[PDB]
């Protein structure tokens, strides 16, 4: 009972920032724990940032640790993935989700709804 | 004497504003055959939900749904217990008919499990809709599967991928018994085979 939509990807320079922005519809006004996920070409689908229904409780992913920033607008009905300092290895594509209750999670394995996800790409 | 009792589905009428089947709402599909409308298992179900009051389902009531053969709508797998190795507890649905079907486009989608085989022995036709089954790393038997003898539509296709290797499935002994046509197995033992040589 809720759909979620990725927005905010496509290209980008070594070095820069970029902000992607995960859209709720449907039943929004219950408790749900928003993360992010990313799934580079050959690898599977790894945590990156999760957030928990009131937005006190976030957490990151080592590899990101220090410039992503999660954040959500429970009255907009959206969650926020700031990625500054971008590497060629954040190239993948971005995948939010969400978990009815109220603490994020980091495995893919508990989140109940998945977007359809959007394209990352980082050039030299 | 054959009988036939139908439910509601996951999202109409009894279930109205429900996100999955689940503890509190499993007990109702006891002795049910037809599902009208669609299940969702979801991993709420497993971890319970305080904000519905609902606590986490106990795993061996899944059993309740061996009684479903049929189901009108989709079929959606997104959690399942780790120490059931297969889906037995759909071992007799026989028909997934996909009037509504998930996102508007799959009838049955088995997402991100541990299970080693599909095991719906009794599946014998997916009348409309498409078939998703990606993600679970330990699966084999999906890809022997033929489809077309299932479906229903023009246009049905499947999306089987990032499940456990052919090779590695091949490697160890988990492909279809020596007595299965080349339709394809949902596992290991003749009782799986789609139709027997
Ligand atoms: C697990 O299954 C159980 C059993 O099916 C399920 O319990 C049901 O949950 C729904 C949703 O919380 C309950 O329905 C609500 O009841 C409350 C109290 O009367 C109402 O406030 C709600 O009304 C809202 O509906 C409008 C339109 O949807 C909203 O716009 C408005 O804001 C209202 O607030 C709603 O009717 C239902 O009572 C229970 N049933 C039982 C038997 O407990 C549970 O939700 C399932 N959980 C999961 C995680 O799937
Ligand atoms: C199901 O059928 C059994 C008979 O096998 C009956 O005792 C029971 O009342 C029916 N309903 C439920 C919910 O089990
Ligand atoms: C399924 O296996 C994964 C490992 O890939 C594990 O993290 C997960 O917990 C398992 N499923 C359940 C319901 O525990």
């Amino acid at each position: 009972q809720v759909k979620l939509e990725e927005s905010g990807g496509g290209s980008v320079q070594t070095g820069g920032s970029l902000r992607l922005t995960c859209a709720a519809s449907g039943r929004t006004s219950r408790s749900y724990g928003m993360g992010w996920f990313r799934q580079a070409p050959g690898k599977e689908r790894e945590f990156v940032s999760g957030i928990s229904w009131r937005g006190d409780s976030t957490g990151y992913a080592d590899s990101v640790k220090g410039r992503f920033t999660i954040s959500r607008d429970n009255a907009k009905n959206t969650v926020d993935l700031q990625m500054n300092s971008l590497k060629p290895e954040d190239t993948a594509i971005y995948y939010c989700a969400a978990a009815a209750g109220s603490a994020w999670y980091g495995t893919l394995y508990e989140y109940d709804y998945w977007g359809q996800g959007t394209q990352v790409t980082v050039s030299s | 004497l054959e009988e036939k009792k139908v439910c509601n589905g996951i999202g109409i009428g009894e279930f109205k504003d429900s996100l999955s089947i689940n503890a509190t709402n499993i007990k109702h599909f006891k002795n049910c055959t037809s599902i009208s409308g669609d299940l969702h298992i979801l991993p709420v179900a497993f971890r319970g939900d305080s904000f519905t009051h609902t606590p986490p389902l106990d795993p061996q009531e899944l059993d309740i749904l061996k009684t479903v053969k049929e189901i009108t709508g989709f079929l959606l797998i997104q959690a399942w217990p780790e120490n059931r190795t297969d889906l037995h507890a759909f071992e007799n649905l026989e028909i997934i008919r996909g009037r509504t079907k998930q996102h508007g486009q799959f009838s049955l989608a088995v997402v991100s499990l541990n299970i080693t085989s599909l095991g719906l022995r009794s599946l014998k036709e997916i009348s409309d809709g498409d078939v998703i089954i990606s993600g679970n790393k330990n699966l084999c038997y999906a890809n022997t599967i033929n489809w077309k003898k299932l479906f229903g539509t023009s246009g049905q296709k499947t999306k089987i991928i990032s499940n456990r290797g052919e090779n590695s499935c091949k490697a160890t002994g988990q492909v279809c018994h020596a007595l299965c046509s080349p339709e394809g197995c949902w596992g290991p033992e003749p009782r799986d085979c789609v139709s027997c040589r």
